[PDB]
């Protein structure tokens, strides 16, 4: 198991640019899989207001869709205003 | 298709930008989107030969919307009549069309 | 006010010179005059990305196309637009054919193609006034997310292009 | 207006309207000679543009000669026989056209070849227009 | 035609109605011809590869006969389904339009008058 | 040619017809046609002879300007309809642009002049992948738009391709050029049938592929370049002589072999579609395919030509260049006329 | 605005060419207008064919410029909602570009011929 | 708009006349081919801008990438032609007759 | 299995096989210049493979039965008949020379197959890069004609530059009276009958045409007869050569694999020397060729493909 380490240290001493490039490449490949903030990027891009989400009609049916904009119902943003 | 592998596997790979009335980034609708939607939903599985005599009114309205040929012809005779009436001197121009008025927002 | 028609007539003149085919060193100059004209046309139309993107990709391609003209396909006594007199007579013939075409095209059709005070008014069809995304950049940004097969096939075109060009130039 | 100008071949029968009958047959021969001379100049070029335009004039003179004398001989054969509904006037007009084509190119063997082949083709065109055959049919079945 | 027929499963080799068709037998002359084709495939391949054309390559001849009979039975089932569904679409269109495809009440030979053409 | 670029070039020439036959976006099968052009070019130049670069640049300039004409047709479809796929209510000028560009890439007779010269400068296993596999994809977009194709330009293209596939093979005595011309006559047949029944276009494409691909494998088997080089077959490999004779006369199209069946079913659907004298002219000018194939069959397997003294080592050495695919597509072509309704 | 700034830059540089040409005194002859190459007349014509030595690396400069124009919409594609397939598509095409340049680096055509 | 689109159609018909004839070089024909690349980009972007169909903005970068990649293939094809010949001209290529 | 691309990608690359003791040596001279003794000593001392001088009956003893076949099967030419009647009305000289050139083409193919298969070097006396000097000595003696020279130059232009040149070209030069003295001391009654002008013509043709053609591109070592009699100095000057200047130092492993694809099957090796050019010296007629094929297939061992002959004793013919 010393041959791979000797080749890695020899390339590190001689031409370290491809070693740094492949290490940063593998870090960029594996670091979204490690980091817990990968799932917050889709939350950011969903919870941004970007167009008008239009009001819907009601027959007294759904309780989750609010009437006042300052109601506690609906998808809140305490994970973005405080965090 | 010839090999209908997208319909076989059920996954759209080039099919979600096929016409003008496909889904758009950040929900911004194209021009003549309602005309294209009513043209496809009037040609909804009718067939090509029956649809070109059936929804010819909806295609003619959508083609008129998209290329605006009779609209530009109408504005062309309106502008030619404006040049003829300004050379005649009969048409006093309104100040709303001249632009010398306070505008509403 | 007649910006797109004046620029499109200049594009007709530049593609006419490229079509009348000089030494290709001079043809690169005429085609990049047409490229600056087309970049300014898309930037005057509302594509703030597409004209500068074709100026970047076209200046960068046409640089080494120009280098291949002045290396490989060169000639001791070349032909510009003013060198050969059949080319010069064809140039003034194409110029008088273009202005005779617009002089018969404002008169035959009786539609809104060319009018002396009614052209340029039918250029912008509809952009949303209160909307926020109307430039061309976010639609070509959507090929990463919606139209993913476009980026798959373009990356495979460039990968196969590298391998195909190594096999050609070997 | 070119196609409805060329449709004077069938709206009036042969044995009448002979001057413009010969004119539209010469115009069909001139169109075929212009495209054949353009094919011959673009395929096998001459050493000079004067020789190329002389080849163009010779080819369109040969094709205008066979078209003009084919239409004129089928018109005077309709004049002599006074029957419009036969293919034999087109047969003898095509044979006179092939004879004049072989007299232009100066070989009696291809004069006989042009006589029998364009007489067969002219009788086939007349027999198709008599029995209502379709040259370029729309797909119906 | 069959690409534009309604209810068509796209790129399906055998749909569920091909099971509702009767399947072809193994004694059928098209499969007999394809078994002869597989034996002739083995004979031609052994002749080109310079073999005894009967003695050598018996396993390759057996694979040729079996794969030819297999592909021919599956293609024969698909083509029988295609001609049966052509008959079904035609009979359905005939049942839909009797006023566009009327019954031809042919008159009898006593009633009609065929012209007599004597040769002598 | 390393195996990495060999695998990517073969996967791209597999991929281009696959995305062409799979996609319904008109620019996406333009993209597939561009993959076809791109992956064919280093295979054309990879022998590195001076004729191969000439054939490669002839192929590139013709197929690239046809790619630009069909891209004009796709962009004018975007102006006229706003969609991408060819629908029913479009102008005939754009469809004529499409048919002219696709006849340029397919090699029909007002555009055919690159195809014998392109086939002459290349080795035979590139003629295998250019003569059969390359012409699936422009034919497949032309199958996809079959109600929109205008029958006048389709039938004039068919008449000229039957006429010049008849009139290009008799003067010219090289094998790759003579089978480019016979292929030009065969796409004259499968462009004649195209707006009437595209299943018979697929049938004539499949019969022409299984009739030309083992014939190009038989040319590959001895590298038989000329008519005298295929006339040396009785001392090189005499065992293929009656099979290449049956394949030659079947590619000409005689009964009871399979090549009559495209002519028979094209005549069947053409007289169902009421086109009498023009299909008569097609089937009457089809006999010059048997003129160059009967001269070629008299060269290879009906007269034993003079051999030379150095062919006795071709009798001496063993040969492993026969493939199983040659024998199975050889007999699957040459005896399938009693299976012809299942072949429909 | 920007057209007027480009045209006043045209007018400024054209005014500088006019004051560079028309104001200085100038007599010109054939040895003065002889082209310079080290103090002698040139051996051949100066537009004689160069045999180009960076040809395959020149074509991959062109194709890499097509890749960076493919990669130019990615600062607005980072704002998209389907960020998993966006980052997978960006990962697979930068991996495609790095593997193509690694193939050219192993085949050693970066050196001239 | 129809004046601009008909003049772009005239520019394509002119560049069709340019690439459909040969004066002295294959490279000026390839410059006419790249003029067709630029004209189809300008036509596609003008069509997408006035129809406002911004979902089909993946199409003109695919036009540029595929057509300029085949243009680069033809540019190195002319490099291999001039390497195997030493000349470049259109009349040089009559050796396949 | 067989050397395909599928066998090549698993690690059958020739750069691991090739080392310093893997060279193509040709040993060259006039008639009876000690080349076979020097070739046997060179292959014995360096451990290389001694391929002998390929004659008219090389291919029959190389491929197939291994027995030398008859005078009309792998012949239609004889070296004894050429030495008896050189100006032949039957055209014996071109049939001998073209059959000998195709035989040494097969020898060069088998030597390149052996070297690129097992990595061991090979010797090749009077190779295809020096086989033109016998035809041009025949032409300068007037035994054949100008169109014969152009057809052999077309055959050599088809068959030479797809191959690789030899690494070392040993020439043993010897003067024409010593060639006549050794060809009298050998004692063959038909090879005694050759002219001295033919030997002088092949000697000065060798010294004026072949050696500037080969010394400018690959390594050529010259030696006298008394200097090349004792071979230890010859094999040490072969072993201590630098092998720098040559066309073997620019091809890669897949170029060597495509050379093995062009070399390994003989149906593309021997194809370009039987191209149809109808010169009447080498043209076998149709009845003579059909009679020689339908007597060739009735020979034992050559009726079918090898490994498939049930009349000889090739077993397992039932399932193969
Ligand atoms: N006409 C002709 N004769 C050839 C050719 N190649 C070889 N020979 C003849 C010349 C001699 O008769 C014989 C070659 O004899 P060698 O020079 O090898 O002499 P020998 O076998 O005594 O061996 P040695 O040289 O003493 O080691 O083959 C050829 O291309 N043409
Ligand atoms: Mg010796």
């Amino acid at each position: 198991a010393g041959r791979i380490s000797a080749f890695l240290k020899n390339a590190w001493a001689k031409e370290p640019v491809l070693v740094v490039s492949f290490s940063v490449w593998g870090l960029a490949i594996i670091m979204p899989m490690i980091s817990p903030y990968t799932k917050y990027a889709s939350m950011i891009n969903k919870a941004t207001p970007y167009n008008y989400p239009v009001p819907v009609r009601d027959d007294g049916n759904m309780p989750d869709v609010p009437s006042h904009p300052q109601d506690p119902l609906g998808p809140s943003l305490d994970w973005l205003k405080n965090l | 298709p010839f090999l209908d592998i997208q319909k076989k596997l059920g996954i759209s790979l080039d099919r979600h930008f096929m016409f003008l009335s496909a889904e758009q980034p950040y929900k911004n609708a194209a021009r003549c989107h309602a005309f294209e939607k009513e043209w496809i939903e009037c040609a909804h599985g009718i067939g090509g030969t029956r649809a070109k005599k059936e929804c010819k009114i909806e295609f003619d309205d959508f083609e008129e919307c998209l290329l605006r040929y009779k609209t530009m012809r109408r504005m062309h005779d309106i502008k030619k009549q404006r040049e003829k009436l300004m050379k005649e001197g009969k048409y006093t121009p309104p100040p709303h069309h001249s632009g010398r008025e306070e505008p509403r927002p | 006010n007649n910006y797109i028609f004046v620029l499109s007539s200049l594009f007709l003149v530049g593609c006419l010179g490229l079509a009348l085919k000089p030494s290709p060193i001079y043809g690169g100059l005429g085609l990049i005059v047409s490229g600056f004209v087309g970049c300014l046309m898309v930037l005057g139309f509302g594509g703030s990305f597409l004209g500068l993107m074709v100026f970047l990709i076209y200046l960068g391609g046409m640089l080494v196309v120009f280098g291949y003209t002045t290396a490989m396909a060169t000639e001791e006594y070349p032909e510009t637009w003013g060198s050969n007199w059949l080319i010069l007579g064809f140039l003034v013939l194409g110029v008088i054919m273009e202005v005779f075409l617009i002089c018969v095209l404002n008169y035959y059709d009786e539609v809104g193609v060319i009018n002396l005070d009614g052209l340029g008014d039918w250029l912008m069809y509809e952009v949303d006034d209160v909307g926020v995304m109307l430039e061309g950049g976010i639609g070509v940004a959507a090929m990463y997310s919606c139209a993913t097969w476009m980026m798959v096939v373009a990356g495979w075109s460039l990968f196969a292009g590298i391998f195909i060009i190594i096999e050609i130039t070997r | 207006m070119v196609k409805r100008f060329f449709e004077s071949y069938h709206e009036v029968p042969d044995g009448t309207q002979c001057h413009r009958k010969t004119y539209i047959t010469t115009a069909l021969g001139g169109i075929c000679g212009i495209i054949g001379s353009a094919y011959s100049v673009s395929l096998n070029p001459a050493d000079s543009t004067l020789e190329a335009v002389a080849r163009v004039g010779r080819y369109t003179f040969t094709a205008a000669a066979i078209g003009a004398m084919f239409g004129l001989t089928t018109c005077v054969s309709a004049q002599v026989r006074e029957k419009p509904d036969d293919p034999l006037n087109y047969f003898i007009g095509g044979c006179a056209g092939g004879l004049t084509l072989g007299a232009r190119t100066h070989s009696y063997g291809t004069a006989a070849m042009g006589c029998v082949y364009m007489g067969t083709a002219a009788a086939l065109f007349k027999i198709g227009k008599l029995e209502g055959w379709e040259l370029f049919p729309t797909p119906k079945v | 035609m069959m690409n534009g027929r309604p209810g068509h499963e796209p790129l399906k080799f055998l749909p569920d109605e091909a099971r509702s068709l009767p399947p072809p037998k193994l004694n059928d002359p098209r499969l007999v011809y394809m078994g002869l084709l597989g034996y002739c495939t083995g004979l031609m391949d052994n002749m080109l590869r310079m073999r005894p054309v009967m003695r050598a390559g018996l396993h390759r001849q057996l694979l040729f006969v079996t794969s030819f009979v297999f592909a021919g039975y599956f293609y024969l089932k698909r083509q029988n389904y295609l001609y049966a569904v052509k008959d079904h679409d035609m009979f359905g269109y005939i049942k839909l339009h009797p006023e566009d495809f009327p019954e031809k009440e042919k008159k009898t030979y006593a009633e009609i008058l065929e012209p007599f053409h004597p040769v002598r | 040619m390393n195996p990495i670029t060999l695998a990517i070039i073969y996967f791209t020439i597999f991929l281009g017809p696959v995305i062409t036959m799979s996609s319904t976006n008109l620019m996406l099968m333009w993209v597939g046609l561009e993959f076809s052009l791109l992956a064919i070019i280093p295979m054309l130049i990879n022998k590195k002879n001076p004729r191969s670069t000439e054939a490669a640049t002839k192929y590139f300039v013709t197929q690239a300007t046809a790619s630009m004409i069909i891209l004009l047709a796709i962009v004018l479809n975007y102006k006229q309809l706003g969609t991408w796929m060819f629908q029913q209510q479009t102008n005939g000028l754009i469809l004529n642009m499409t048919l002219m560009a696709l006849s340029m890439k397919l090699g029909l007779a007002p555009f055919h002049f690159w195809l014998p010269e392109v086939t002459q400068g290349i080795p035979l296993h590139m003629g295998l992948i250019l003569l059969t596999w390359q012409k699936i994809a422009p034919l497949s977009i032309l199958i996809q738009i079959y109600p929109l194709l205008n029958s006048t330009i389709i039938l004039m293209l068919a008449i000229t391709s039957i006429f010049m596939g008849a009139w290009g093979g008799l003067n010219q005595t090289q094998m790759r050029k003579i089978m480019a011309y016979s292929s030009i006559a065969h796409m004259g047949w499968m462009l004649a049938i195209l707006p009437y029944n595209p299943s018979l276009t697929l049938l004539n494409l499949m019969i022409y592929i299984i009739l030309t691909a083992p014939m190009f494998m038989a040319l590959m088997l001895n590298n038989s370049m000329t008519i005298n080089s295929i006339s040396l077959l009785w001392n090189k490999t005499p065992a293929m002589l009656t099979m290449i004779s049956l394949m030659l006369l079947s590619l000409g199209g005689l009964p009871p072999l399979t090549g009559f069946l495209p002519k028979w079913i094209i005549i069947t659907e053409l007289m169902k579609n009421n086109c009498l004298i023009m299909a008569t002219l097609m089937a009457m000018m089809a006999l010059l395919n048997l003129f160059f194939y009967t001269r070629l069959i008299y060269s290879t397997s009906l007269t034993m030509f003079p051999t030379n003294n150095n062919s006795k080592m071709m009798t001496h050495q063993t040969k492993t260049k026969p493939n199983l695919m040659f024998s199975t597509l050889a007999i699957m072509s040459t005896m399938t006329l009693p299976l012809a309704p299942q072949l429909i | 605005n920007l057209y007027t700034v480009i045209f006043i830059n045209i007018l400024l540089s054209l005014t500088l060419i006019l004051v560079a040409f028309w104001l200085p005194q100038m007599n010109l002859y054939s040895e003065k207008a002889n082209p310079y190459e080290c103090g002698f007349d040139p051996t051949s014509s100066a537009r004689l064919p160069f045999s180009m030595k960076f040809f395959l690396v020149a074509i991959t400069f062109l194709l890499f410029d097509l890749e960076i124009a493919l990669l130019l919409p990615l600062p607005w594609a980072i704002q998209t909602i389907k960020t998993s397939t966006m980052m997978i598509m960006a990962f697979i095409l930068v991996t495609i570009l790095s593997l193509g340049l690694a193939y050219e680096w192993t085949q050693k055509g970066l050196e001239w011929t | 708009m129809p004046s601009t689109f008909f003049n772009l159609t005239m520019a394509f018909s002119l560049s069709l006349l340019g690439t459909l004839m040969f004066r002295s070089h294959l490279m000026s024909t390839l410059l006419c081919l790249e003029g067709m690349v630029l004209s189809l980009f300008i036509m596609t972007s003008v069509t997408s801008l006035n129809s406002n169909s911004m979902s089909s903005m993946p199409i003109p970068i695919t036009i540029l990438v595929f057509a300029a990649c085949e243009a680069a293939v033809g540019l190195a094809l002319l490099v291999k032609v001039s390497n195997t010949y030493g000349t470049d001209y259109v009349q040089n290529l009559n050796l396949l007759q | 299995l067989r050397y395909g691309l599928l066998a090549a990608i698993l690690g059958d690359k020739t750069t691991k096989k090739l080392h310093e003791y893997s060279r193509v040596i040709t040993v060259d001279g006039n008639i009876c210049s000690g080349k076979n003794k020097l070739a046997k000593e060179i292959a014995q001392q360096l451990g290389m493979k001694h391929y002998p001088e390929a004659g008219i009956q090389y291919s029959s003893t190389t491929t197939g039965d291994g027995r030398p076949l008859d005078i009309e099967f792998s012949g239609s030419c004889s070296l004894e008949k050429f030495y008896d009647d050189p100006k032949s009305n039957d055209g014996n000289s071109y049939r001998l020379q073209s059959w000998l050139y195709a035989s040494r083409l097969l020898q060069y193919a088998d030597a390149l197959e052996h070297l690129l298969s097992t990595g061991q070097g090979v010797v090749l006396e009077r190779s295809i890069y020096s086989d033109f000097v016998f035809l041009e000595a025949m032409y300068n003696q007037g035994y054949i004609r100008k169109q014969c020279v152009d057809h052999y130059n077309e055959i050599k232009r088809l068959t030479l530059p797809e191959y690789l040149p030899p690494h070392a070209v040993i020439y043993i030069d010897v003067p024409v009276p010593e060639v006549q003295s050794r060809i009298q001391k050998k004692g063959d009654p038909h090879e005694m009958k050759v002219t001295s002008a033919y030997l002088q013509d092949i000697e000065n043709a060798y010294k004026k045409t072949f050696l500037p053609k080969m010394s400018e591109m690959c390594e050529v070592l010259v030696y006298d007869s008394w200097e090349a009699e004792d071979p230890t100095k010859v094999v040490e000057d072969i072993e201590y050569l630098k092998y720098n200047k040559g066309p073997w130092l620019k091809q890669d492993d897949w170029t060597f694999h495509y050379l093995r694809m062009l070399v390994q099957d003989k149906t593309e090796v021997l194809n370009y020397t039987t191209i149809p050019v109808y010169l009447p010296e080498i043209t076998i007629g149709a009845h003579q060729g059909s009679r020689i094929y339908n007597s060739f297939r009735e020979l034992p061992g050559r009726k079918y493909a090898p490994g498939y002959n049930a009349e000889v004793g090739d077993k397992w013919i039932w399932l193969k």
